[PDB]
Parts: C-alpha cells; structure tokens; sequence
C-alpha cells in the first residue's frame, strides 16, 4: 500500500542538504 | 470514521483495556503539534483550483491520446467527470491529513477504485499519473513559509505525502 | 508481480520518458538502505514458527469459543488448516517485505480472500484479530524490542522499515474484513 | 464514531467540499481542550480500582435489598457481585475513551445504543447506576478545568439513564 | 421423547426473573467438566445463587465446644489421590469446579421467591 | 404464506383434482383439535418474554465468553440485537403453529439466516443452542395443564418440538 | 384500536374490496368468545376494591423499602400510597376494558404507548407492577374459560412491562 | 419525642452485632453437637458460612425495624416460606429458633445494660420500653419459622 | 545504582547541559508529593508478610500440579524457595518505589533471572502469576481499597504512586518471560 522509493526519495530530501 | 485519537480506542475496546500512559503522551505530541498540522490543510484547500487544473493540463500534454476522439477523456460529460475526480481524491487526502489516519480515505474513497475504473475501462495507470502531479504540488506547497513561523514541518509533510502514495498504487 | 523497482518504470513508461534525473536520485537512496531491508526480513522468517503459533494461541486465548463444540478451530483438522492459514499469510507478507512492493501480496493472497472466509464459514472478526498479533510481533522483531529473543543487528535505526511492516498487515486485516 | 475531528470531517463531507475555517476552528478547539481532557482521563485511570470497587458499595448501602434479594437480577451471589463491579468498570473505561478522544462517542456507540431494552429485560434499575456514578463524581478529587471535563461525561450517562 | 423431571425444570424458566426468582436460570443444562476450565470459564448455577456470596462476618469459635465434639474428615488419606502428577486434583486448589456433575442444581425445591 | 389447509389444496390444483372424501375426513381431524392447537399458541405466546430472558440468562452461564470484550454479545448494542432474534425466532415460531405448515417460518424467517451470521461473523453454533433452550422451555409449557382441560396433546407436541428443530438446523 | 372487528375491517379496506366470509368468521369468533369475556368482565369489576386494596399490600411485602424510603417515587408518605393505589386501579381497569371489546387495543393506547418514557422519568420501577399483576393473576377467584380470559389480558401487561 | 434512646438501642446492637450472631449459632451447636458431626447440617463449609449469613440477615431485619418502629419491616416475603424455604431445604427449624431465642436474650441484654460481660455508658433513665419492642419483633420472626 | 534525582543528571550528562529550572520542575514535584511516597511504602512493608504468603498460595490454587509428584513447589524443599524468591522480588520493587527509579531492581534482581530460571527448571508462566497477584495486592494498599486492614492515611489521590509501582511489577515479567 505503500510506496518505498517514492517515499525512499523523499524523506533522503529534506534531511539532507542539497 | 476513525481519527487517529479514535484509532486507538477502538483497538482498546476489542481486549476491553484502559489507556496507558505511554499511549496518553503519544497522542498529546499530536495535540502538540496541532497548529502545524491545520496548515498543510489550509494551504492545500486554499490552493485546491490550480493543484487539479495544472496537474491536469500536464496530464493530457503527455498523454495526449487522453483527449482525442474516441479518447478516454472526450465529450465533455467524460472530461467534466475526469476533473471532478482529481478533486475527489485531493478532497480525501486533506480529510484524511486533518484526522492524522487514513481511515476516511481508504474506506470511502480509495475502497473499490481499481476495479470502479477497471469496469469503465479508465486507464487506472495515467490516473496514478495524475495523483502523483497533484502530489508534488501539494508538497512544495507545504514547505515554504510565506508568512508562517519558521520551523520544522518535515514530519508532517512526509506524512501528506504517504497519503499521496497511498492513492496512487490503489487506483492501478 | 512488481518489485521497487519495475514500478518507477512503468510508472515512466506512461509519459513515454527515460529513467533519469531526479527518479534516479531516489532509486540510489533505495538501495543505501537495502542492506537494512536484507538484514531485516532474515530477523522474521528466523522466528516464524514461534509467530504463528503464537499468533493463533492469542486469538484463541481472546475468544475461546473457537475451541468450543461447534467453533471454527474446534476439530483437528480444523486447527490445522488455521494453522496453515496463518503462516500462508506471514509468508506472502516476508515478499512484500523483500520486494519492497504489496503487489504480490494484494493479488496472489487478499484477492477474494474474504469471499472465501464468508463462503467457509471461517469468521473473520477472528481472522483480522491474529493478524493484528502478527503486526506486533514483526515491529518487535525488527526494532529489536522482543522480550523473549534479542537479535544482533549492526547499530542503527530501521523505523522505516516498521512503518512499513505495518502497512502491509494493516492491509491484510482491511482485505478480509 | 462522534469525535469533534470527525463531526467536522462529515460536515464538509454532506456539503462535498474542502475543509473551510469553518471547520479548522472546530478542530483547533478541541486541541486547546485536549490538555484538560487528557490529564482527567490519566487521574481516572489511575484511580480505577479504588471508584470501582467504592461506588460498588455505595448502591450496596442505598439499596440494601439488592444484596438480599434472591433471583439473577440482584447482587445477591458470587456472580451477582461480581457482574455490578463489572458493570461500574463498564461506565467508568467508557468515560475514559471518551476524554480521550474528546466527545461522547465511544459511550453512545458502546454503551448506551441499546441500554433501555437491556434493562428492561434483565430487571436492571437505571437508579443504581445513577447513585454508583454520583459517587465517581464525588470522590474523583480533581479540580478546576480537570474536574469539568471529567464530571461532563459522568452526567451525560446520568441524563441517558434519567 | 422428554422425560418428565426433565422439564418439571424447564418450566419455571418460562416465568419472568421478578415472579420467577431464581428459578430463571433453569434453562443451563450440564456442561462437560472441561467447560468450566480456565480458557472457557463456564458458569455453574450455584453463583446465580446466594450461596455463592455466603461471605459472613461472623465465625464460630470452635475452641468453646467440649474435646471431642467438633469433628473433621478429610476426602482420602492418600497423597494421590489429592493431586495426581498433574494439576487435575479434585480437592486441593481452583480445579475443583473440574467436575462432570456438579453444574446444576436443585432450587425448584423452595418457591418461586 | 400458505396454512396446512392451503396446503394441501395446492398440492390439489396441480393435479387438477377435486379434494378426495378420505382428504376431507382427515381435514376434519385438524379442526378436531382446533382448541388444543390454541391453547399452546396461547401458552407460548402469553410467557414469551420471559422464555427468551431466562434462555438468555442461561446461554451466558454456560458460554460466558460471549459476553467478554472480544465476544459476539458484547456491547449495548450488540446484547440488544441478540435479544431481538431470539424473539424474532419465538414469534415465526408461533406463527408456524397456528397455521400447521412451515411456510411462513421459513420464507420470512429462515432463508437468509445462516448467510447473515456468516457475513457478520456470529457463532452459529450459539444460536443453535439458545433454539434448543427456547424449545425445551416451550414443550415443557406445552404440556402442563394449568386451566386446560384433561388430555393427550402429545401430538400437537411433537409438531412444536419440530419446529424448533427446524429452525436450529437452518443456522447450525 | 385493535379489535377483532377492526383488524378485519383493516384488511377488507387495505385491498379495497367488500367484506367476504374470511372477514365473517373472525367477527363470528369474537361473539363466540364474548361469552366467557363479558363474564370475566362483571366479575373483576365486583371485584375492584378487593383485588386494588390487596395487591398494593403485595408489592409493600415484597419490595419493602417502597414503604420505607424517602423521597417523591415511593410509598412512604400518605400522597405517595394515594398514588400508588391509583396506578393498580389503572391497570386493573384496562384488563377489564380489554375484555369487553377483545383484543389488546385499549390499554396499547391508553396504558402501553408512552409507559416506559414515564417510568424513566418519575423513576418508577417495572417489577412493582408485575408483582401487582400477579397477585390478581392468582386471587381473582376465576375457573374454567373465564379464568383464561382474564388472564391472557393479564400475561400481556406482564409482557410489556419486562 | 425522645429518639436518643432509640438511637442508643440500634447502636446498642449494631456495634456487638458481629459477636452476638457468632454467639447466637454457636451456642445453638453448643445445646446440640449434631450439627457440625458428619451428616449433619452444620457440617460443611458453605452450609456454616450460610448459617452465619442467615442469623446476620435476622439481626439485620431487627435491627433495621427497631431503627424505623415498626413492625411493617417484618412484613417482607422473608416471612412466607423462611418455615417453608428450611421445610424444602431440610433444617431443623426447632434448633433454628433456639438460634433467634439466643438474639433475644441477647438483645434485651444489649439494650438494659445489664450484660455480664460487658458494660457500656449511658445516660441515666429507662429503656425497658424499647426491649420489650425487640422482644415483640424477635417473636414475630420465632413466629415466622416453627 | 541510581534514583529519581540522579536519572536527570545522567541524562543531562549527555548533552552536557545544566539542570536548570526547565529540567527542575519535575524534581520540584517530587519533592512536594514527597510525604506520599513515603506514606505509601510503609503501607507496603507494614503489610509485606502477608502478601508474599497470599500470592504464592494463590498461585498453588489456580494451578495445583505445582504441589503434585513432578512440579516445582512439590516438598518442603521447593517450596520455601519459592517463598524466599517472592519476598526478594517484593523487596526490590520497595527499593525502586522509594527511590523512584527502577535501575536497582533492573540490575541487581532481573538481570541474569531468566538464566537461572532455565538451568533450575523453575515455571515461569506460574512465577509471573505470583508476581501479578502482588501488584494487586500492592495497589490496593496504597490507593486503601482492600478489604480487610484499612489504614489511617490522609486524603487525596495517590493513583500515580499506584501505577508507578504496577510498572516496576511488569519489568519483573518481562525479564523472565
Ligand atoms: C456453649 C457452647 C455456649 C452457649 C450455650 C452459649 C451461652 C449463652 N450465652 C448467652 C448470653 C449472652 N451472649 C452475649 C453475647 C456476647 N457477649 C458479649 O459480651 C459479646 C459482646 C458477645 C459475644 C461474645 C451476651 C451479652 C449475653 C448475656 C450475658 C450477660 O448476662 O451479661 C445466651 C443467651 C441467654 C440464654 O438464653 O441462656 C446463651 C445461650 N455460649 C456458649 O459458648
Ligand atoms: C443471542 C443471539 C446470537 C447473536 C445474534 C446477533 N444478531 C445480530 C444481527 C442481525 N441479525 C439480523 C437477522 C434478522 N434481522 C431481522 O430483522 C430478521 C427478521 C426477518 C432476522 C432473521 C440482521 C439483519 C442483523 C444486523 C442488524 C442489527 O440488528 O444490528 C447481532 C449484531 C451483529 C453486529 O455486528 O452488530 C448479534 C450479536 N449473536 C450472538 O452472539 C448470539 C449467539
Ligand atoms: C510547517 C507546516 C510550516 C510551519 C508551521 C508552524 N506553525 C506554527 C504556529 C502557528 N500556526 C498557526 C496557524 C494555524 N492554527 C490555526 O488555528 C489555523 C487555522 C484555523 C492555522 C493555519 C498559529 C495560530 C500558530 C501560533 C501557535 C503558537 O505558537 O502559539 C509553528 C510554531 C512555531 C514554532 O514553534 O517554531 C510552526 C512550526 N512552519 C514552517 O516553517 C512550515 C512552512
Ligand atoms: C514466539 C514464541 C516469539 C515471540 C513472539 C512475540 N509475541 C509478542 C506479543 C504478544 N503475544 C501475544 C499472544 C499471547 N498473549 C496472550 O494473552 C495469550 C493467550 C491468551 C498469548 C499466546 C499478544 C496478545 C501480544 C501483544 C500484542 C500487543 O502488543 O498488542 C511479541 C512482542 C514483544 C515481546 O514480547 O518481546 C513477540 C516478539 N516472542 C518471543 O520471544 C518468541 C521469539
Ligand atoms: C494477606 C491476606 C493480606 C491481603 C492480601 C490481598 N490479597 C489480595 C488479592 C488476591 N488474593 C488472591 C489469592 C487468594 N485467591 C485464591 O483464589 C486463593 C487460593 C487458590 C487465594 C490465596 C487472589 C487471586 C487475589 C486477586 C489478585 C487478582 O485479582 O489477580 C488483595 C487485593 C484486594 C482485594 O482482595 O480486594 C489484598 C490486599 N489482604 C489482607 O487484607 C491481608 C492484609
Ligand atoms: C495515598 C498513599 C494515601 C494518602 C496519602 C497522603 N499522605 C499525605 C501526607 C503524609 N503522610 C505522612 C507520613 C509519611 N511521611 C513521613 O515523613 C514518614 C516517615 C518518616 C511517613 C510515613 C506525613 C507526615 C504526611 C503529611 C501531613 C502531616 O504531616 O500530617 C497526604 C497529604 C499531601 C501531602 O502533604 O503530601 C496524602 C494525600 N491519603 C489518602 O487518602 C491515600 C489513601
Ligand atoms: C485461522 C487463522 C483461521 C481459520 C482458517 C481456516 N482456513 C481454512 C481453509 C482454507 N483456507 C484457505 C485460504 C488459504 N489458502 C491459500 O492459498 C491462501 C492464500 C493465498 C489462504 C489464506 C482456503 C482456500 C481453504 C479451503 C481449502 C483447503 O482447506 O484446502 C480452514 C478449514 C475449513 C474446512 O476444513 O472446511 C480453517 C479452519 N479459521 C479460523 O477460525 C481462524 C480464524
Ligand atoms: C394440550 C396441549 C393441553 C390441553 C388442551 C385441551 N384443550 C381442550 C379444550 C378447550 N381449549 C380451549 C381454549 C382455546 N379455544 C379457544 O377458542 C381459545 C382462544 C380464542 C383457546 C385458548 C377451549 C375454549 C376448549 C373447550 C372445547 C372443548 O372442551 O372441547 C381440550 C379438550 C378436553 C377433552 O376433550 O378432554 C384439550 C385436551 N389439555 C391438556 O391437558 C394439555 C396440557
Ligand atoms: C437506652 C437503651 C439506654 C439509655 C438511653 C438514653 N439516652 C439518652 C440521651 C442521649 N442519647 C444519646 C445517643 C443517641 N442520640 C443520638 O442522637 C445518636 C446518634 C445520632 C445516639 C446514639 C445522646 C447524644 C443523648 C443526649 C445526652 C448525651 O449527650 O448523652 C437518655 C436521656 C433522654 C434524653 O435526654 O434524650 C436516655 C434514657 N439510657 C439508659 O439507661 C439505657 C441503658
Ligand atoms: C443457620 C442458623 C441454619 C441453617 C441455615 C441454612 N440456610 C441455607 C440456605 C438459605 N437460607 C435462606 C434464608 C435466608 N436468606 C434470605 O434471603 C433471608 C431473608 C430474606 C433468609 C433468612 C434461603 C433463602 C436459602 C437458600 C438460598 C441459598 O442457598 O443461598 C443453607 C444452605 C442449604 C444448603 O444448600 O445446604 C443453610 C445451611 N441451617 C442450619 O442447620 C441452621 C439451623
Ligand atoms: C517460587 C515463586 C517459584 C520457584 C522458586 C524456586 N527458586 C529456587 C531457587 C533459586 N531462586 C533464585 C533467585 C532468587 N535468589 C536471589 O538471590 C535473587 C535475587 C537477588 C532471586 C530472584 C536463585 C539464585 C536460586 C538458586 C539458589 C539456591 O536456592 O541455592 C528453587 C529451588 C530449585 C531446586 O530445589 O532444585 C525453587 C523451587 N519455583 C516455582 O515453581 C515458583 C514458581
Ligand atoms: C451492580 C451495580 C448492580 C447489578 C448489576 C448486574 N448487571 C447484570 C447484567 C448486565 N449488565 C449489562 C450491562 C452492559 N453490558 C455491556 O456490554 C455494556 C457496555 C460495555 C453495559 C452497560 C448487560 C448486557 C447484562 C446482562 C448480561 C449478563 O447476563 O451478564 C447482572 C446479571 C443479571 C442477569 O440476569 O444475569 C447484575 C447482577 N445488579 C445489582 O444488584 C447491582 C445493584
Ligand atoms: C404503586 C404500585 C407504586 C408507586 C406508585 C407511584 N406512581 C407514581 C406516579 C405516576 N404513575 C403514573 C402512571 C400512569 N399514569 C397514567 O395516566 C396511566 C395510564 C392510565 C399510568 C400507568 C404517572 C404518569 C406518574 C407521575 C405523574 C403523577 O404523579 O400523576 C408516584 C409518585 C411519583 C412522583 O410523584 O414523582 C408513586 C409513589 N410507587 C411505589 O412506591 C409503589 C410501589
Ligand atoms: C544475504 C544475506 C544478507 C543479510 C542478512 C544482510 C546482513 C547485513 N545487515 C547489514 C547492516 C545493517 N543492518 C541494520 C539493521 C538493523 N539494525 C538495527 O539497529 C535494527 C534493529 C535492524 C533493522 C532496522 C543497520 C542499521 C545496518 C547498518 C548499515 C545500514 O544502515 O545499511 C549489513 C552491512 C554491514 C556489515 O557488513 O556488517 C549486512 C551485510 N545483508 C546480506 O547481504
């Protein structure tokens, strides 16, 4: 139900700087 | 309905047991929270016209077979419904943003929405498109600030986001 | 039957683009932590014996009219299959965890599985009450918080994989209801 | 269930719109609510054995039949006795819920959906749970809002049974 | 093919509880001696009774009476019979509700108080 | 619906046949008993509250898990609807005894049942037992005498005990 | 009201047609049954006063705090006895009201509709009245089919207050 | 009105009620060990601690009609059938009111003052009314079982 | 070993923070309610011979094959060493309520307990029942709601003080489950 790299990907943005 | 403060009282009732303490104080972060929560909401409804309506103008540049004649999403009776649906969905995300469960989402909404679109022969893959449009709108709407006090939000719209995902691998 | 990564392409196949880009960028964040998702569906198909068979005593221990004279796991060769019920499904949940994608599970397992139950006579009040037990059984397992076996693991956090677990025996409970 | 989040999701739910302010201030009102609520519902669940077990014995020494009578009805036996202090936990675990979850919902999907067609079949009083739930209201001992939040629902299981 | 004081006991079910008193649980019949084991917890009509709740405060002395006259019996002088191995003991301990009679009772015998 | 008189003129009219003389003399009998048939619909129906209470009372002695947190009986409003079948089954059950014919019994009752409790998870062997109480308290009412005349009403005992038993093996 | 005649006046005017000989012989059977309820009707009326005064002692012997207990739903003051043998007058006056127009319908609109909403509201218990209706039930002096009659109008009060 | 001595003889028994009953059936056993031999009805667990429990609910209905004035406290059911409940039951009813005549003596005891054990204070003055009362209603539950 | 006091500055320790008047306002309220704490453990020495006796017979009555040829409180022998072992572990649970800080009784009596257990064959499904007969045991004099021995306190709530000492019993089971 829930997607892994889709929120693998998102959660890897915000905490990392870019 | 079930919210979240619901969720697990009624998990409660099923071994008829009290609340502990270790619960009560997992539900007052939620309290604590609160104010940050009801402005991903207010953002994303306030902004709820150009979320559908740009995410859709994207959605038949790419698919274009969308619009044709004969298309899926010709003859405006069949192109009014599919804009009412983008709003549907984005309804239900930001229901189920407010009471911190998806229970409102995924019984009413999401509950019997692949095999809706499979009997109609809507292509449930470029409605998983289209989810995914309104995803990342919603998202980078949710972390700017433009007049807001400053602080970490990063929680709460990792959460709007799985909502996101979680409409988007049920309608295919 | 899609994993991880076959659904970031046929999800780019729709537009008609190449994989690249910012996609990509998720896609090496996904395998960073796939020695974390390897480490942990070794901790659960390592105790699987002892989940189901605890997982079905707690449902009976719940409601012990299933034991009873007339109850679904009365006989044995009713407590059998219960038995085999149970395990079919932490097993095609072990899939989803390794794949990392509730495909293989939603179609080859949940589909039409409460149309069974209800054709059967098997009640699925029960049925969503020791897959609830098997959930806690699993965050437990991974986060390393069991109270009758400790695991040793490299040190670090796999709150992601917990909050994942959840959501594939969350869906088990919804489908059968 | 009748939470005040879920009262306001099934408002803009019947109209078919977006969560107005309208209902974004019903919400924030049951969080600026939830301190007193949530430290009400603690303080009763702490206490639980001691207002169970002394509001059992104060239907006892108001009506004192009820421990003489003979019949299945009356506290007469070892599972008469045993079936009111049950009945006390019942009303005192929903109170509970429905602090927690901030509105009478648990208790009328729970408890009182059904309630006068069980007492008037199995000979049950609605007058000895009103003097057993006048004495969790007398011997709480919280105070202030605390108190105010937790006596709201006592007294909303007493107007469903008067 | 009902026998007759096979419902002599069912009829004073038929009463409602404030007339009947406590013959309004005749209906139980009797269960097996596992049935009122721990994870089934079937109740016996004995609790349906006062006599369950025979918890008195007073007590009698038993050191006034002459030597001699109070007298005690136990079940059997056997270590075994007691407590077997396993924990089925019919005398010692909360396996005593264990028992394949004992489930009913006679209070048709009273009145319908 | 159709009585037992009802009955046996259409099984009459698909043969197209004019009743025969030894089909009236045994119509004759069941007019012959007439007021001993009234008598135990009078008996059953006049203590039917308390033959469904004091069978529930007795249901919860001897399976007392039904009414734990977790059972089938357990909250007001499931405990309401438990007492409200036993009731529907006692009347359909009476209803079935003034016409002499199982018709009505089934065909506004029965069918239907067993895939109710099996769509909701009711124990069916339960309510099968909470039959069995109804029914022994019933033919136990039947033949005491209590204002009735003297007599044999064995037969019209048997056809009571029969519908009970036909109700219980419609959900077991 | 519920009648024997209106119930089958009822079915005649449902479907629109005139009245046949299924609606002939359910008036027949009430004239054939009026004989043993009219009798049943002159004798509960002779003896009023008798049975209201005796079973208002049966409930004050069996539920004995009625007469003990202060406040306004109990017998324990001379207004509060006036009031209770007011309402066993009641009851027996509708069993014989049942009687002469035969069937359940006088005391469904007069005494049932509307009974448990009152009985919540003034606190009145239902088992001091089937305490009350058994005593009639079983010292009206009644035999043979009157008895019967009499009684079946009587196990249906029991019915409804339980 | 004077109530303070009625008050006095409820408390008189209320307070030793706890030893009297536990005096009262003790010396009923005392005048006929049969009871607590094998076979007797006495004998068991239950059938002593439901002995005890009745002379403590007798006590209860004595104490509670003194306390209203009454005898109209004694009018309850307990009265029918406490000779046919022990009649059905199977107790000697015989010895059962040599169990009420021992809270009769008793009681009279309590409320005079003139118990040779133990001796309470008092104001000065007469109670013999009041002890003639519990004599008319210890009789009227000697009367109730026979 | 540590208390309620030391717990703060061990964490701090960590931060290397001061204990300012943020941090101090939960040792402010321990101070304050700190006559309850000790009017609450002389309800629980007071009466701790008669709770260790009731929940070990208590836990023969539930299950007698325990006093039978082949259980583990059969002789004179077994048994006393199950009456010793219940008077250390309610020793220990006096000990955290008085410090109010459940270290003491996590490294000295539960550490290394499930071992010892399983090398001495002693029940632990049974032993955990003799330990939750005497977390309601001790809760009922703390909160005066038992049935005989009322004691002479003063009035108010100590419902914090009875659920802090029900958790110090639930450790006990969870290091030997
Ligand atoms: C032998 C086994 C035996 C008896 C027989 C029976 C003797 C007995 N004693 C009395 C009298 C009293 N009992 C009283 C009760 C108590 N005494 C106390 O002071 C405490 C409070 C309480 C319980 C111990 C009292 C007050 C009296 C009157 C005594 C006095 O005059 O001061 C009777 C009743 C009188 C009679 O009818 O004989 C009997 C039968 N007890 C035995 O042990
Ligand atoms: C003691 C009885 C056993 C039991 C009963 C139980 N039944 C229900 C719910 C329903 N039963 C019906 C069946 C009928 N309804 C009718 O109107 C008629 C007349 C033609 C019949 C035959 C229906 C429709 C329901 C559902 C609606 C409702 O009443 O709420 C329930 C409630 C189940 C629930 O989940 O709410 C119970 C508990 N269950 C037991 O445990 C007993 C063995
Ligand atoms: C993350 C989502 C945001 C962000 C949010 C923050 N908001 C904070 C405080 C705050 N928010 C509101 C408005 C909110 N409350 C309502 O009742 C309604 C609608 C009816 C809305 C939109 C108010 C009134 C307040 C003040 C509360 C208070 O402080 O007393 C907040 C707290 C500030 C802090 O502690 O840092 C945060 C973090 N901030 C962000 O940067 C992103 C964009
Ligand atoms: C098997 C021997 C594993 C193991 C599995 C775990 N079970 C865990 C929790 C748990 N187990 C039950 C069922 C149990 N409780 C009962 O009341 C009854 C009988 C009536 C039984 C059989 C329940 C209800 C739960 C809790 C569910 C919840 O939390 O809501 C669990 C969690 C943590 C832990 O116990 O350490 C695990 C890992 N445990 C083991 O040690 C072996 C390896
Ligand atoms: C010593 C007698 C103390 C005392 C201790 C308390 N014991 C309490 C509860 C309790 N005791 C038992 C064991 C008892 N029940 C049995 O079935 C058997 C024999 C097989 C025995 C010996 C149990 C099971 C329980 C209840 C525990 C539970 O519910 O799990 C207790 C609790 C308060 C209460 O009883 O209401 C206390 C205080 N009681 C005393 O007064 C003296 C000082
Ligand atoms: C809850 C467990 C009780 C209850 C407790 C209260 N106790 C209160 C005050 C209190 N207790 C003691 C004795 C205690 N303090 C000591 O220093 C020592 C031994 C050296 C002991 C045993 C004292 C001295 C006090 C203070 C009052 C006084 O001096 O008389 C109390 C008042 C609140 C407070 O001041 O902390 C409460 C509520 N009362 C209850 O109702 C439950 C059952
Ligand atoms: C145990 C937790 C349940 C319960 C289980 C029973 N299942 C029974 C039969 C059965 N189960 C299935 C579904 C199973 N097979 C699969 O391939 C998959 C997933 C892909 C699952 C979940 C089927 C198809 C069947 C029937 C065919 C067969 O058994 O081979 C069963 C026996 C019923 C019977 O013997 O008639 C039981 C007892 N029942 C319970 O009460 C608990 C809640
Ligand atoms: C059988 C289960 C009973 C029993 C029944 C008998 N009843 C007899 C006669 C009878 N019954 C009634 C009452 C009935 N008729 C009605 O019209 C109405 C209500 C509208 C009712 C309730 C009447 C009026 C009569 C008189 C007719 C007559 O006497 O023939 C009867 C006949 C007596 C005989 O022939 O021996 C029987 C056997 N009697 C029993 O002992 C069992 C318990
Ligand atoms: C009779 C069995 C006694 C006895 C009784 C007398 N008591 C007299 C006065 C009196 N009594 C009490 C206690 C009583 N009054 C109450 O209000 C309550 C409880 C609420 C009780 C238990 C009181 C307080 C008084 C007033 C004087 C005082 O302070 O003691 C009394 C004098 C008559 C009068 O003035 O009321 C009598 C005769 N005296 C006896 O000799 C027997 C043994
Ligand atoms: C004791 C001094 C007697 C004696 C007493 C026994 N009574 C037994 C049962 C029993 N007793 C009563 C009467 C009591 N209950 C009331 O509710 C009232 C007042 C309203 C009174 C006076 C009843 C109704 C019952 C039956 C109900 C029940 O068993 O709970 C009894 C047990 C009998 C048995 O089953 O073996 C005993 C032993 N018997 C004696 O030998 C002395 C003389
Ligand atoms: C009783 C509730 C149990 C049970 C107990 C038995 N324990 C036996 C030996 C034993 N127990 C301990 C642990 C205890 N001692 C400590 O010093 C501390 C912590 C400070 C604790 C908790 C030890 C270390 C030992 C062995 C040392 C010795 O006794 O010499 C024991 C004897 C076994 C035997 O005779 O072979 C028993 C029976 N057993 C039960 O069945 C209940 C559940
Ligand atoms: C105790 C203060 C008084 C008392 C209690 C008593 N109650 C019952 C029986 C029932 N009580 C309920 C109530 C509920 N059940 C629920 O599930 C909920 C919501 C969670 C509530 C409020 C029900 C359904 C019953 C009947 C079920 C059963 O049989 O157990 C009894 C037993 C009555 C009987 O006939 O068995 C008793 C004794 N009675 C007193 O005397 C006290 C004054
Ligand atoms: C006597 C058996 C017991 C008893 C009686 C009692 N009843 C009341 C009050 C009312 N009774 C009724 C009932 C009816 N009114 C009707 O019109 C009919 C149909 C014809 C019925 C059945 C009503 C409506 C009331 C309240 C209004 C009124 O008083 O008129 C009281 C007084 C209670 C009060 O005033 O609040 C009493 C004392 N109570 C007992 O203790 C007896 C055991
Ligand atoms: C084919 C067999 C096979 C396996 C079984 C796994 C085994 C495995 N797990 C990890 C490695 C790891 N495993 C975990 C997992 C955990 N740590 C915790 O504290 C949690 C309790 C738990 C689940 C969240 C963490 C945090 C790492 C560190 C590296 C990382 O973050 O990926 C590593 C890399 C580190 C090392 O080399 O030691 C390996 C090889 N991989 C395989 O190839």
């Amino acid at each position: 139900v829930v997607l892994p790299v889709a929120r693998a990907g998102l959660a890897a943005t915000a905490k990392k700087n870019q | 309905m079930l919210d979240a403060f619901a969720k697990v009282v009624a998990q409660a009732d099923a071994r008829g047991e009290f609340l502990s303490n270790t619960q009560i104080d997992a539900l007052s972060k939620m309290v604590k929270e609160g104010n940050q929560r009801l402005d991903i909401v207010n953002k994303v409804t306030s902004n709820a016209s150009a979320i559908v309506t740009n995410s859709a103008r994207a959605l038949f540049a790419e698919q274009p077979q969308l619009i044709q004649p004969g298309g899926n999403a010709y003859t405006s009776r069949r192109m009014a419904a599919c804009l009412r649906d983008m709003e549907i969905v984005l309804r239900y995300v930001s229901y189920a943003m407010i009471a911190g469960d998806s229970s409102v989402l995924d019984d009413r909404c999401l509950n019997g929405l692949r095999e809706t679109y499979q009997a109609l022969g809507t292509p449930g893959s470029s409605v998983a498109v289209a989810i995914q449009k309104m995803k990342d709108a919603s998202v980078a709407l949710a972390n700017d600030t433009t007049g807001t006090p400053i602080g970490d939000c990063s929680s709460l719209v990792a959460e709007l986001a799985g909502y996101f995902d979680r409409a988007a691998v049920s309608v295919v | 039957m899609l994993d991880a990564f076959s659904r970031v392409v046929v999800n780019s196949d729709a537009k008609a683009a190449y994989v690249g880009g910012s996609d990509l960028q998720a896609l090496k964040s996904f395998i960073a932590d796939g020695n974390k998702r390897l480490d942990a569906v070794n901790s659960i198909v390592s105790n699987a014996s002892c989940m189901v068979s605890d997982a079905v005593s707690g449902m009976i221990c719940e409601n012990p009219g299933l034991i009873s004279p007339g109850g679904n796991c009365y006989t044995n060769r009713r407590m059998a299959a219960c038995l085999r019920d149970g395990e079919i499904i932490l097993r095609y949940v072990s899939y989803a965890l390794l794949a990392g994608d509730a495909s293989v599970l939603e179609d080859r397992c949940l589909n039409g599985l409460k149309e069974t139950y209800i054709a059967l006579g098997v009640p699925t009040n029960s049925s969503i009450r020791a897959v609830s037990i098997m959930k806690a059984q699993a965050v437990a397992f991974i986060t390393n918080t069991a109270t009758e076996r400790k695991m040793s693991f490299a040190a670090g956090d796999c709150t992601s994989l917990a909050s994942e677990v959840a959501s594939y025996f969350d869906r088990v409970g919804a489908a059968i209801s | 269930m009748k939470t005040p989040i879920t009262e306001a999701i099934a408002t803009a739910d019947n109209q078919g719109r977006f969560l107005s302010n309208t209902e974004l201030q019903a919400v924030n009102g049951r969080y600026q609510r939830a301190t007193a609520s949530l430290t009400a519902a603690k303080a009763l669940t702490g206490s639980a054995q001691r207002l169970i077990t002394g509001a059992a014995q104060a239907v006892y020494n108001k009506f004192p039949y009820t421990t003489q009578m003979p019949g299945p009805a009356y506290a007469s036996s070892a599972i008469g006795k045993a079936k009111c202090a049950r009945d006390i936990g019942y009303y005192l675990r929903m109170v509970t819920y429905c602090l927690v979850v901030g509105g009478t919902g648990p208790m009328d999907e729970y408890l009182v959906a059904g309630l006068e067609e069980i007492n008037r079949s199995f000979d049950l009083s609605p007058s000895w749970y009103i003097e057993a739930l006048q004495y969790i209201k007398n011997s709480h001992g919280l105070s202030g809002q605390v108190a105010n939040e937790a006596n709201a629902y006592i007294d909303y299981a007493i107007n469903t049974l008067s | 093919v009902s026998t007759t004081k096979a419902d002599l006991r069912y009829v004073g079910a038929t009463k409602p509880a404030a007339v009947g008193g406590r013959r309004a649980m005749n209906l139980m019949k009797q269960q097996p001696f596992w049935m009122y084991g721990p994870p089934y917890n079937a109740v016996t009509q004995d609790e349906y009774e006062p006599i369950s709740a025979a918890a008195p405060k007073a007590f009698v002395d038993y050191q006034i009476f002459a030597p001699g006259t109070v007298k005690v019996s136990p079940d059997s002088v056997n270590a075994n019979e007691l407590n077997p191995v396993s924990g089925m003991s019919k005398y010692i301990g909360k396996t005593q509700k264990l028992v394949g009679d004992q489930g009913i009772s006679d209070r048709s015998d009273k009145l319908p108080m």
